[PDB]
């Protein structure tokens, strides 16, 4: 509403604030009147960046920071890895060790290459897939209706 | 921008196939009707000659050019109505 | 979809089959013209199951031909857009794939298909596989496609595939 | 059932009637009736007729909209 | 106007009752029989041969029982025709995957039914 809007399309943004940017994995702004000439052609390829789709791949949000946009994007993936809950660490260090390395995979696979992240995420999740994935599951559904009541 | 949107919705809905003889342009929904098993290839009824498709490129980039730089240019303009919308 | 559907048709008899056997004519020539047709409103007709009715046969003035509506249960096939649905690979280019489904026959811009594909034109069957090699989509294989279109045009029916989506292609 | 219309064939309904049936014996149509030496439609659908053997129903439509599907069988012809 | 993917169709083809490809290729079978059955009468149309090959080849089940299984099971369900003919004619191994296929799918019961009505489906399937 108060950004100027995308890098092509720019003008409609000012007028009213029902029309709402659209996120992608290329972390770039998008909206229908440069959405239909992806189409056209490449077929969900980012205009500038060139990066390919897999799909649409486009999702509605409301923040003018891209780089918000794809750490949150990033956030809500890692989540589902390293969540596990505090009674499974006895120091008080550990608690907020691995929320270290893991604010950092965030951080910079909002930059960097996600080579290494996706191999130790990998790595890791050949152990945590086992028992600690599947009961943060649990717990991390159960707090999260615990949030919305 | 009505004007713009419609021509960037035509530039997202034009023709891809096209005949050299009657030079008409034909949408890929035709592609089927366009083939010839018999040939092998594509073809126009009308001509009764080969019909091109990898063409179709140049309409798309080109009009972009042209559309795109309306929005660069009317900056001053805007700016200048964000200004005075008071 | 296939689809089952009580269809109106009406019956121009000539006057040589009137008198007796006149309704059983009427029968065996209404499976005669609808069976193995086409229609964009109910797509292709596979089979006539059971005949619902047969009305008033009306005498066409001048023409001596007599009119019969006909009210038939038939099984029908019709194709909508942003629908998936199972093929066969028919032809293979570098253009696009050409498939059918049952009566229908569908095409498959090169555009649609996913970018792991890769035309191998050295294959003795020309066909598309990808660069791991774990899937390859030839002619007349299992393949599933998504409609992105249908086209209804000399009493037949043709609609677009697209492969793009994920569980599409060799099954 | 239910019948208001005169039981007699008008001679309009004779006239189509005839033409209509000699059209369709000339289309090569099965004849009712058993015919001797007889080759014209026309002179054949007289004979049916006479016989009151010609295989059609008069819808007769009445100005409400209703109508009355009387046999040919069923008309006493005029002739 | 029309749009699978939203499950809009046209009242013809919405009041209608939609069929499987193991229905038809036991209906079209029938009908060979039926047609082969008094001999010299009209041959079968081209039409018909070429969707009796194509449903014969995707036909998921072979069996009169697995047939009327899969409808009679599938009846019971609070699912639409079109979203009962798409999953028994697709027949998507995963709840993911009938969600991916038919985007419509969603919201209409939870994943443990969902699969559970899908697991049912695929033992109930005859493998060549
Ligand atoms: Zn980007
Ligand atoms: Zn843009
Ligand atoms: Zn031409």
């Amino acid at each position: 509403m108060d950004d100027q809007g995308c890098p092509r399309c720019k003008t409609t943004k000012y007028r009213n604030p029902s029309l709402k940017l659209m996120v992608n994995v290329c972390g770039h702004t998008l909206c229908e009147s440069c959405v239909d000439l992806l189409f056209v052609r490449g077929a969900g390829n980012c205009p500038e960046c060139g990066t390919p789709l897999r799909k649409s791949n486009f999702r509605v949000q409301l923040f003018e920071d891209p780089t918000v946009d794809k750490e949150v994007e990033i956030r809500k993936k890692v989540l589902k890895i390293y969540n596990k809950r505090e009674e499974d660490f006895p120091s008080l260090r550990e608690y907020n060790d691995f929320l270290e390395e893991v604010e950092e995979i965030v951080f910079n696979l909002t930059n960097n290459v996600d080579l290494d992240n996706t191999k130790k995420k990998m790595e890791i999740y050949q152990k945590e897939n086992k028992d600690v994935i599947q009961k943060n599951k649990l717990k991390l559904t159960r707090e999260q209706e615990e949030l919305e009541e | 921008r009505r004007r713009i949107e419609t021509d960037e919705r035509d530039s997202t809905n034009r023709a891809s196939f096209k005949c050299p003889v009657c030079s008409s342009t034909f949408t890929d929904l035709e592609a089927n009707q366009l083939f010839d098993p018999m040939t092998g290839t594509f073809r126009c009824t009308f001509c009764h000659t080969e019909v091109e498709e990898d063409e179709s490129a140049m309409p798309k980039k080109d009009a972009r050019t042209l559309l795109a730089r309306f929005n660069e240019q009317i900056e001053p303009i805007y700016a200048l109505l964000r200004e005075t919308e008071d | 979809m296939f689809y089952h559907i009580s269809l109106e048709h009406e019956i121009l008899l000539h006057p040589r089959y009137f008198g007796p056997n006149l309704l059983n004519t009427v029968k065996q020539k209404l499976f005669t013209e609808v069976e193995g047709t086409c229609t964009g409103k109910y797509g292709f007709v596979i089979a006539v199951t059971t005949i619902d009715n047969i009305g008033a046969g009306v005498i066409q003035p001048g023409r001596g031909f007599v009119l019969y509506p006909v009210k038939y249960k038939a099984i029908v096939f019709r194709p909508f857009k942003g629908e998936v649905v199972d093929a066969v690979v028919t032809q293979v280019n570098k253009v696009g794939l050409f498939t059918e489904i049952g009566p229908m026959s569908c095409f498959i811009s090169r555009h649609s298909i996913p970018s792991e594909m890769e035309f191998d034109p050295n294959s003795n069957p020309p066909c598309y596989k990808t660069m791991d090699e774990d899937i390859v989509i030839q002619q007349d294989d299992e393949i599933r496609l998504k409609i992105v279109g249908t086209r209804v045009d000399k009493n037949d029916i043709f609609a677009i595939g697209s492969l793009m989506d994920d569980y599409l292609g060799l099954v | 059932q239910k019948r208001i219309t005169t039981p007699y064939m008008t001679k309009y309904e004779r006239a189509r009637v005839l033409g209509t049936r000699a059209l369709q014996i000339a289309m090569c149509a099965p004849v009712m009736v058993e015919l001797e030496g007889e080759t014209d439609p026309l002179l054949i659908a007289m004979k049916e007729l006479k016989a009151r053997k010609i295989p059609i129903i008069i819808r007769r439509y009445l100005p409400d909209g209703s109508y009355e599907d009387w046999g040919v069988d069923e008309l006493i012809i005029s002739d | 106007e029309e749009d699978a993917s939203q499950l809009i169709f046209p009242k013809e083809f919405e009041t209608a009752e939609t069929l499987l490809n193991s229905e038809v290729h036991m209906l079209l079978e029938h009908r060979k029989q039926q047609n082969e059955s008094a001999e010299d009468e009209q041959e079968l149309s081209e039409v018909f041969m070429k969707t009796l090959n194509y449903t014969a080849r995707f036909s998921r089940f072979k069996n009169r029982e697995t047939i009327a299984s899969v409808r009679s099971l599938l009846l019971q369900k609070k699912l639409h025709k079109f979203e009962l003919a798409c999953l028994a004619n697709l027949c998507p191994e995963t709840a993911e995957e009938s969600k991916a296929l038919i985007p419509s799918l969603e919201g209409r019961f939870e994943d443990e039914e969902l699969q559970q009505i899908l697991d049912d489906i695929q033992t109930k399937r005859s493998f060549q």
